[PDB]
DNA sequence: GGACTCT
DNA sequence: AGAGTCCAGCCAATGACA
RNA sequence: UGUCAUUGG
């Protein structure tokens, strides 16, 4: 579905790779093409060492993985920071 | 309140690690009901007044008002007006009985406003103590009088003290003032003149004494030493010299201070504040040896470090030793070595930060899912973990480690009170017998209820024993379901309560077992987080020893345990295929030179022979004139050089023939004559045998550190002691100490060999105790934590 | 099997005689003050007597190695045969050489632990039991093949739970259970 | 590395490898440019010398446990010169050029191959004879000798002794120098292309009007030369001192290195982040040096002259002797009994101007390492210190230079009073003795003197202009 | 009906997209009563 | 004291060698010799 | 923190303000190193010379006040001086460029972002402040659920 | 037995101590063969070959290359010392042989009477 | 750079 | 015995750049 | 929307 891979506004990845995909998918077409499409649609270090790719597997990779930095931990409305000082008014 | 800043109380300060020099903090609101509720409950500040762990108060006060206690409490002969313009708003209810001259002692004894007694701190509400320090009002200390206090009734009175006691240190600070000016520090030139001339006498009479032993082995007067034994010799020498400076330092201490008694310095020096007699001597005396990975400054390109010294200079100030202090004002090569120091502690630091927060990540995962259950069990998932949560079934924070009074003979029931600690003595003798036990954990703090009373007024002695049986068997059957062993409760309660020191009244010990059951009742709840707590207070400890640099690095002969944060993550890493430190332990030195004789790296080139080669008709020759005296320095004989070289030609394979034989030169020397034929070709062979031959006749495990037979006196029990040998091999298996004599010899392996030989138990005993061992001296509380992670 | 690791088995096969006589008995190092050991060895088959001190009773075990077994049994035997095995095995009687490198019975580490009785089984895993419908809480586990589980045997009594005395710095003795679970 | 008026630059890198286990693979080795010999056959083939020559020169000032591996590699070197039935050298550096010529499997022919390999082995040595050459190699073997067993008395690889500085012009020449070398050999391969396509000697303007320099030009202020610009942060007046007078070390390492010390401020470093330790700030006295290629080339006439014409008949002491070597390109070999008659003679006609040039560093490597080494090349750390010329502080001799001192400058005292001050750099000065203050000078005896080659300005010279903003650090 | 975070949803639709099938199981909770219970003093006996 | 301004000297600006501003002159005749002559000559 | 130079930076700040002109009457600055070796006793000289220019007779108490920078200071709502003379002078003092409100953040409600739909990044955004996962633990070990 | 020779060498005068000094400091300092591989820091460069050279296998024989060289031939209790003597008897007649040719050196035989160099008259300043 | 696993 | 694989504290703030 | 540079606790 489309949820995982919204529209892009700043002035997708995965659609683009489904494009890749989708341009292998004849009958007049080897299996290794669209093979190495879905692999690199998925986990490009399958085949490959190279990271930066917006893969599905980026969502579970290493640090900043989705369940490490959007699940146990997010940015919160009616939040505020500030430096601190002292006070003797105060308990 | 104004201005743009979060201004939160200093008293939390030191609960957050939070200075006022541009530290953030960040809000949330969280406007559910039931987080309304849990706000305004379980994250209070006044619920969290006692630490969770070792229950000292997390608040208290800070660096003003800890010399505004100390001279609040020495303060004297002031009248009605001066107490209340003191006390300020606090007083409205000021009794003054009949007195009209005033002390400290009576602001403090309305501050506390209970009568409440505690050993060596309290009696009857007044101070007992000399002087109020920072033991008595910093946050996190074991003698808070708010600790106290809210031992007696709660926590609102321990944050109502807090809160009291800052505002009137506050109205002193303002009333008085308090300043420490330079005039304190250095008022003449006439104490580190007198110190500058007495380092750079000492230090010339170092360096001629040393210079006296080298020029001694350059003509050859005398056999040189080993480089460790050399260094360890200077190093004992420059300690003398930064020990002679320390006690100059005390020496002017005390002189000032009975000069000058109201020397600011100084009182913030007796007030426990941030300065003692070493910092004095890094202003006022000397900078000492500066230690890069324990030992000095390595020496780089042609002998030295700096271009400021010779080619190989011998030169003890040239390796680190800094002779000037912060008043005289450092040299370039001094502020080189003090500059080393800053910025190895600096990169330390940075490079310790991001390991310390990994493991602290990691451990706190594995542990959070470990609670207290309903039943005071200590529980994750579905394995039981421990049978009583902290040992009690009550809260940590209400815990109270109590002094452990060792059975004697003068005591009321000394028949019940040594079969109980025959019963229990196991474990208070523990670090390989080093230690015994000062301490033991008392369910709660009962000492504040103790009150003293005369024998006629008492309770009588059978009838509190009967009290004391009846409710530890009333205790041991309802609260722990006969699983648990309490007979330490039972032995606190017989040797604290007894009556051959201390008697009390019948309510009295019906207020303390009373309270006693209101702590098994009320305190300890089902669902109390207590593996992440225990998870978070190890992290943050060993964080905090990371980044202070507590732990300083120091190298010694033997091999031993290390101290520190990476020796936690190589406890915690369990990884297999590792050297282990094995310590064996006996009371004959035999058995253990045995073992130390065969285990000890020893080669011929660190003998420091003499060998020359000649070439003959028939023979290579080769004479190895050793000296007897390097011989009985490595603790060998000529019996064993001669069988390591031996040894090494009989079994080489470049060597095709081959004939010794030992000749004697001296009582100094000794001379073990070669004569060999090598393999074609002879001599690039004949090469290569002169090139190892001083390295691979050798004999024992190659290891960099020695095995020297240490000793120390160990404990059988509190009256019982015996001289015990200890010896540490850095060794993998077990298998090869399989060939000596090791009978009534105890071997403590690490944590595989104990599994695969003791089990898990004693797995788990021997990471609890070795988890602990790496704080250091003086965080005994740590030891809950550590076994609820070793236990995991 | 050599003339060293034949004394460490000796510390062992009191403990063993002390079970054989006591099923529920506390077994640690000071059960060694009660008893007495006699060895002579020898390449083919070790024999080793163990005598209680005030009750005068002898125990005779025969130590063999694990290839050259000959067995017949002696008077005042124990009835089988102590077997010094290569590797670690499943059998109260097959000790294997790595427990015997060191002296495993005086060490600090040697654990003080008792085969619960019917009473003490049955008043833990009613502790044990969550008050909620038939839900149980599990013990720590612990293998067969441990000299634990090896010391504590009895023939026709199941060794299920082993209660622990752990050495506790802050209070002394704290009682711990493992649960013993099959191996192979 | 080439001298700086060949170009384009060659860079060829070198590697020896010793195993005590194969003692006749003493293997000097390159990367597809170079054969894989033994580098004592080599040394044999260059300089046309004997093998009893090359242990006799090996073992010369050594310790008795390095002339074990000297003789163990001379046998090796026998042995395997004895393998082959009436070795000759030359076929068997030629029949190693044939194996890896064939085995390249290049399209050249085999004198185009050899004068190719042979004649461009050491490019910083191109146009000198070849004895010198493989008395170079019997040079680096001795260094590595000792550096194997006397490994800390040898300069470590993150020392500041080893290494050279880019300052702001270097970077605009690396890369001028790849974009036009880019450029001719983007012009050479469309050449190619339009020849072997179509066949007419022609060029495309498309290729030619565009040289690939304005958009490098452009990226260089990127910073993208690891870290070398980047946007100026407008903090302080004092960062327009502070970030073009900071080096930076890029990849043991980030420790507070000996070499760091006088050169560089102590205290002015990172404390935190990914740079710490990395990135220090010179000394208010020290400088880095630039020089001209044409200054460079007389530079190096004049010494090389200087060399030749005094101490004429002993500078052929190839054995036994130290190697006089001019930005490592060896060029003569000393008496061992005249070194201490070199050396002052060169830094009293360094201070003199004699050679055109006062920051030429004569370094002398004692310690049984044994060369001479003359730097006169750009990105080296320089720094005046005070000369003491056979036990004597030649700043107390002058009795005028306190009277003239403020009616003239840094220059005027260099010409006037020249063996007052030496600009010295950081290679001279670590292989030197240097007293640290003048009062501790003047507070030694008169013959505890004579082992002091310089003494030191104050501390307070030691510090960067961020640190001189501090008060009594 | 489900009350989830919308990156939890977005999370399992990934892991679907990668092919893992991530099924959800309810609590049909049996009915449960309150019945009232026996006094309980936790007070010591002196 | 003669020291110190013989090092005091060196800080202070040259006009005769070419030195107007010290703490940065290596870094000017770096880029001068690079866009006068060594451009020239690559 | 040893920081023992401040005091004579404030010590030779002072001995300025006394007589901040040589002999020759032209403004000279106090030389005090970044590295110093001249020692305290001869600042002190230098400082009592100062004062000594400044006031032509002082009584050596009040010179003594003078030269260590000690002054007897008044409550100023009593008027009643402190117990011991306070560390007062004169001293270069910086500002540095870490200001409040450049640091000062708050957000009520705003944007989200577009895959996951929590709160956005930046301050120029006026994003959220990350309720990170210590936090989480800090919220787990005080057993607010 | 021993008596015999040993009476032979040298005089029954300190002969039984030294045969107690040789039995006890050879069953004390007995050495047996103890690890050294290369699958379990550094020393000096100039043994560190020599240690790393003995820490590999190949560069040891399968079985012992026994002495041909013909040495000690004034005192020939190693005829029978090669090979009649493996066990402890071995390094005691060792000991005593170089006992006896300390003793007809006319110097001390022990080691641990040998008294150390005190080196804390140099190092007992302050 | 460093620890665990498969080969 | 040697390569693959994954791991390297938290929370910020500006500016430039694609 | 992400990289790089610099900085803070
Ligand atoms: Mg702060």
């Amino acid at each position: 579905p489309l949820i995982i891979r919204p529209a892009i506004s700043f002035w997708n990845e995965l659609t683009y790779l489904l494009g890749m995909i989708v341009k292998n998918c004849n009958l007049n077409a080897d299996e290794q093409v669209i093979q190495k499409a879905v692999i690199e649609y998925d986990d490009i270090k399958i085949i490959s060492n190279n990271t930066t790719s917006i893969n599905l597997s980026y969502i579970t990779s290493g640090k900043n993985n989705m369940i490490r930095s959007y699940i146990v931990a997010r940015r919160k409305d009616q939040t505020a920071r500030s430096v601190i000082g002292p006070s003797t008014s105060i308990t | 309140t104004e201005g743009d800043t979060i201004k939160i109380s200093p008293g939390i300060a030191n609960s957050q690690n939070a200075d006022f020099d541009g530290d953030e903090e960040w809000m949330i609101l969280e406007q559910n009901p039931k987080a309304v509720i849990e706000q305004s409950i379980l994250m209070y500040p006044t619920t969290l007044l006692k630490h969770d762990i070792h229950g000292a108060p997390v608040y208290g006060s800070i660096q003003d008002e800890i010399v505004a206690a100390y001279s609040l409490f020495r303060i004297q002969d002031l009248c009605l007006d001066e107490v209340l313009n003191i006390l300020g708003k606090y007083g409205r209810e000021f009794d003054p009985k009949g007195k009209c001259k005033f002390s400290g002692k009576d602001i403090y004894t309305y501050l506390i406003g209970e009568k409440i007694n505690y050993p060596g701190l309290l009696k009857d509400g007044e101070i007992i103590a000399n002087d109020v320090d920072s033991n008595f009002v910093v946050a996190m200390r074991h003698l808070s009088l708010a600790g106290l206090l809210s031992d007696h009734k709660s926590n609102v009175e321990g944050i109502n003290f807090i809160i009291k006691s800052s505002y009137v240190f506050k109205r002193y600070l303002s009333i008085y003032g308090f300043g420490v000016t330079f005039k304190d520090l250095r008022p003449n030139s006439t104490f580190t003149n007198k110190l500058e001339a007495i380092n750079v006498e000492k230090i010339e009479l170092i360096k001629e004494a040393y210079a006296k032993y080298l020029n001694d082995v350059r003509d050859g007067k005398i056999v040189p030493l080993s480089k460790a034994l050399e260094a360890d010799y200077v190093e004992s020498m420059l300690s003398n010299l930064t020990n002679l400076n320390i006690r100059e330092i005390e020496e002017h201490m005390r002189q000032t201070l009975i000069d000058d008694p109201d020397n600011n310095l100084l009182k913030m020096a007796k007030a426990g504040y941030k300065v003692n007699p070493t910092e004095l001597m890094y202003i006022l005396g000397t900078y000492g040896q500066q230690r890069i990975d324990g030992e000095p400054a390595e020496t780089r390109v042609l002998g030295r470090v700096l271009p400021y010294y010779l080619p190989d200079s011998k030169d003890p100030e040239g390796r680190g030793y800094i002779l000037n202090s912060l008043t005289k004002g450092l040299t370039g090569s001094q502020y080189y070595f003090s500059m080393l120091v800053a910025r190895s502690q600096s990169t330390d630091i940075v490079c310790e930060t991001s390991r310390t927060g990994t493991l602290a990540r990691k451990i706190i995962k594995k542990m959070e899912d470990m609670v207290v259950d309903g039943y005071g069990q200590v529980v994750i998932g579905n394995t039981l973990i421990k049978y009583a949560a902290n040992y009690t079934k009550i809260l940590g924070s209400v815990c109270k480690p109590v002094d452990l009074i060792y059975p004697d003979e003068s005591m009321t029931w000394y028949l019940e009170i040594s079969a109980l600690w025959n019963k229990i003595k196991q474990g208070f003798v523990y670090s390989q017998k080093q230690k015994l036990a000062k301490k033991t954990l008392a369910p709660f703090n009962f000492l504040v209820f103790v009150k003293p009373t005369t024998e006629d007024n008492a309770i009588k002695v059978k009838d509190l024993y009967d009290m004391i049986h009846n409710v530890i068997d009333d205790v041991r059957e309802k609260y722990f379901f006969t699983v648990s062993n309490i007979d330490f409760m039972e032995y606190i309660f017989l040797t604290h309560l007894n009556p051959s020191r201390i008697r009390i009244t019948k309510e009295t010990a019906i207020t303390i077992f009373e309270k006693f059951y209101e702590k098994l009742n009320y305190t300890l709840g089902g669902g109390t987080p207590i593996g992440i707590i225990s998870a978070q207070v190890l992290s943050e400890k060993f964080t905090q020893q990371a980044l202070s640099s507590f732990h300083t690095t120091e190298k010694s002969g033997a091999v031993k345990q290390k101290l520190g944060f990476n020796e936690f993550n190589n406890l915690t890493n369990l990884s297999k295929n590792k050297t282990e430190i094995i310590t064996l332990v006996s009371d004959d030195i035999s058995k253990l030179q045995s073992v130390k004789i065969n285990f000890e790296f020893v080669c011929l080139g660190e003998l420091n022979p003499n060998i020359t080669l000649r070439k003959e008709t028939d023979k290579y020759v080769v004479d190895i004139i050793v000296n007897r005296l390097y011989i009985k320095r490595a603790e060998i004989t000529e019996l064993v050089v001669e069988y390591m070289i031996e040894r090494f030609i009989s079994f080489s394979v470049i060597v095709k023939e081959w004939g010794m034989e030992t000749f004697i030169e001296d009582e100094d020397n000794i001379r073990f004559t070669v004569y060999l034929n090598f393999v074609e070709p002879e001599e690039l062979n004949l090469s290569k045998f002169m090139m190892v031959l001083p390295g691979a006749a050798n004999k024992g495990k190659i290891s960099k550190f020695k095995i020297p037979i240490s000793d120390y006196t160990g404990y059988d029990d509190f009256n019982q002691t015996k001289k015990l040998n200890k010896m540490t091999v850095e060794l993998m298996n077990l298998k090869e100490l399989g060939s000596f004599d090791l009978e009534n010899v105890n071997v403590y392996p690490g944590v595989w060999n104990t599994y695969d030989i003791f089990g898990i138990e004693a797995a788990r005993e021997y990471l609890c105790e070795a988890m602990l061992n790496t704080y250091g001296e003086g965080f005994d509380y740590l030891y809950q934590p550590c076994d609820l992670l070793a236990s995991l | 099997m050599n003339q060293y690791n034949v004394k460490y088995l000796a510390k062992i096969l009191c403990l063993k005689t002390e079970i054989a006589r006591d099923p529920y008995a506390v077994i640690n190092r000071n059960v060694l003050l009660r008893y007495t050991t006699d060895i002579e060895y020898n390449d083919l088959v070790t024999l080793i007597t163990v005598r209680h001190k005030i009750d005068s009773m002898k125990t005779v075990f025969q130590v063999f190695n694990e290839s050259s077994i000959n067995y017949t049994p002696v008077d005042d035997d124990y009835g089988e045969p102590i077997i010094i095995t290569s590797y670690l095995q499943k059998g109260h009687n097959k000790f294997p050489v790595n427990f015997l490198y060191i002296d495993v019975v005086i060490s600090d580490l040697f654990p003080s632990f008792v085969r619960l009785d019917t009473t003490e089984t049955n008043i833990v895993n009613s502790v044990l039991q969550t008050g909620d419908g038939k839900k149980t809480l599990r013990l720590p586990k612990m293998l067969e093949t441990e000299i634990v589980v090896k010391i504590l045997y009895r023939p026709n009594i199941p060794l299920k739970i082993v209660r622990f005395f752990r050495n506790n710095m802050v209070t002394g003795v704290e009682i711990a259970d493992r649960s013993v679970i099959s191996v192979a | 590395v080439s001298p700086p008026n060949v170009l384009p630059t060659r860079y060829r890198h070198y590697k020896i490898s010793l195993d005590i286990s194969q003692l006749e693979a003493l293997n000097i080795s390159s990367t597809k440019t170079f054969i894989t010999v033994n580098i004592v056959l080599l040394s044999q083939y260059l300089s046309r010398v004997s093998l009893e020559f090359i242990r006799r020169s090996l073992s010369y000032d050594m310790p008795p446990e390095v002339v074990y591996l000297v003789n163990a590699i001379i046998d090796s070197a026998k042995r395997i010169t004895e393998s082959i039935t009436d070795f000759n050298i030359d076929t068997y550096i030629n029949d190693l050029v044939e194996a890896e010529h064939i085995k390249q499997k290049s399209q050249l022919t085999i004198n185009e191959f050899k004068y190719e390999m042979l004649h461009n082995f050491l490019p910083h040595m191109n146009y000198t004879p070849d004895q010198l050459k493989g008395f170079y190699m019997i040079s680096l073997l001795r260094k590595f000798l000792y550096c194997i067993f006397h490994t800390s008395r040898y300069p470590d690889r993150d020392s500041m002794v080893c290494h050279r500085i880019l300052t702001y012009g270097k970077y605009f020449e690396t890369l001028a120098h790849d974009e036009l070398e880019n450029y001719i050999g983007n012009i050479r391969n469309d050449i190619m292309n339009n020849h072997k396509n179509r066949g007419t000697y022609a060029v495309n303007i498309h290729v030619l009007t565009t040289p690939g320099l304005n958009h490098a030009f452009s990226s260089l202020l990127s910073g993208k030369s690891d870290g070398s610009y980047r946007t100026h942060p407008h903090y302080s007046w004092m960062q327009n001192i502070s970030i073009p007078r900071s080096v930076g070390f890029y990849p043991s390492v980030r420790k507070y290195h000996p070499s760091q010390y006088l050169y560089f401020c102590s205290s002015d470093v990172p404390e935190r982040g990914p740079q710490v330790g990395l990135v220090s700030q010179l000394s208010v006295l020290s400088s880095i040096t630039n020089i001209l290629t044409s200054e460079y080339l007389d530079l190096e006439k004049k010494i090389c002259e200087y060399i030749r014409s005094y101490y004429k008949d002993d500078i052929s002491y190839f054995e036994t002797g130290f190697p006089i070597t001019i930005e490592n390109a060896l060029v003569a070999s000393l008496n061992p009994n005249m070194i201490c008659d070199f050396v002052t003679d060169f830094r009293r006609r360094k201070r003199m101007g004699f050679f055109g040039n006062l920051e030429v560093g004569i370094t002398l490597v004692r310690d049984h390492m044994n060369e001479i080494r003359i730097n006169i090349g750009a990105g080296r750390l320089v720094r005046p210190f005070l000369v003491v010329d056979n036990g004597e502080l030649m700043m107390d001799v002058c009795p005028e230079l306190e009277s003239r001192l403020d009616d003239m400058t840094f220059s005027d005292i260099q010409k006037e009073f020249p063996h007052v001050i030496e600009m010295v750099d950081i290679e001279q000065f670590t292989f030197s003795n240097v007293c640290e203050s003048v009062q501790k000078f003047r507070m030694m005896s008169k013959d505890e003197r004579k082992q002091y080659d310089l003494c030191d300005f104050p501390a307070e010279f030691r510090d960067g202009y961020v640190a001189s903003s501090l008060v009594g650090i | 009906k489900i009350d989830t975070t919308h990156v939890s949803k977005v999370f399992l639709t990934q892991m679907n997209a990668r092919g893992v099938k991530v099924k959800l199981d309810f609590e049909r909770r049996p009915p449960s009563f309150y019945k009232p219970l026996d006094k309980v003093d936790l007070k010591p006996s002196f | 004291e003669m020291d110190q301004r013989l090092g005091y000297k060196f800080l202070v600006p040259d006009p005769k060698a070419g030195v107007f501003y010290r703490p940065l002159h290596f870094q000017y005749v770096s880029y001068s010799n690079f866009i006068l002559h060594r451009l020239h000559e690559i | 923190r040893k920081t023992i130079s401040m005091l004579i930076e404030v010590i030779l700040t002072a001995a300025y303000s006394a007589k901040p002109y040589n002999n020759k009457g032209e403004n000279r600055p106090v030389c005090f190193p970044s590295s110093n070796e001249t020692s305290i006793d001869t600042y002190m000289q230098f400082a009592k010379q100062c004062y000594e220019h400044s006031n032509p007779k002082l009584s050596d108490e009040e010179l003594s006040d003078k030269i260590f920078c000690e002054k007897i200071l008044y409550d100023p709502e009593t008027d009643k001086p402190y117990a011991s003379k306070v560390f007062f002078g004169p001293i270069y003092y910086l500002r540095l460029r870490h200001l409040t409100q450049d640091k000062a953040t708050v957000r009520c409600r705003g944007k989200k972002t577009k895959l996951i739909r929590q709160a956005n990044e930046g301050r120029k955004r006026g994003g959220g402040i990350k309720f990170g996962e210590m936090e989480r633990d800090c919220l787990i070990a005080h057993g607010a659920a | 037995d021993i008596r015999e020779l040993l009476s032979q060498y040298v005089d029954d005068a300190n002969l039984e101590d030294l045969i107690e000094w040789a039995m006890e400091k050879s069953s004390k300092y007995y050495i047996k063969n103890i690890g050294n591989t290369k699958s379990n820091t550094k020393f000096e460069s100039k043994n560190n070959i020599g240690i790393e050279y003995s820490k590999d296998s190949r560069n040891k024989l399968s079985y012992r290359n026994k002495p041909s060289i013909a040495t000690n031939l004034e005192y020939k209790t190693l005829c029978d010392m090669i090979k009649g003597t493996s066990g402890t008897e071995k390094e005691f007649l060792r000991y005593l042989l170089f006992g006896i040719k300390c003793i007809k050196k006319g110097v001390e035989y022990n080691i641990d009477k040998i008294k150390d160099v005190s080196y804390n008259d140099y190092f007992n300043v302050l």
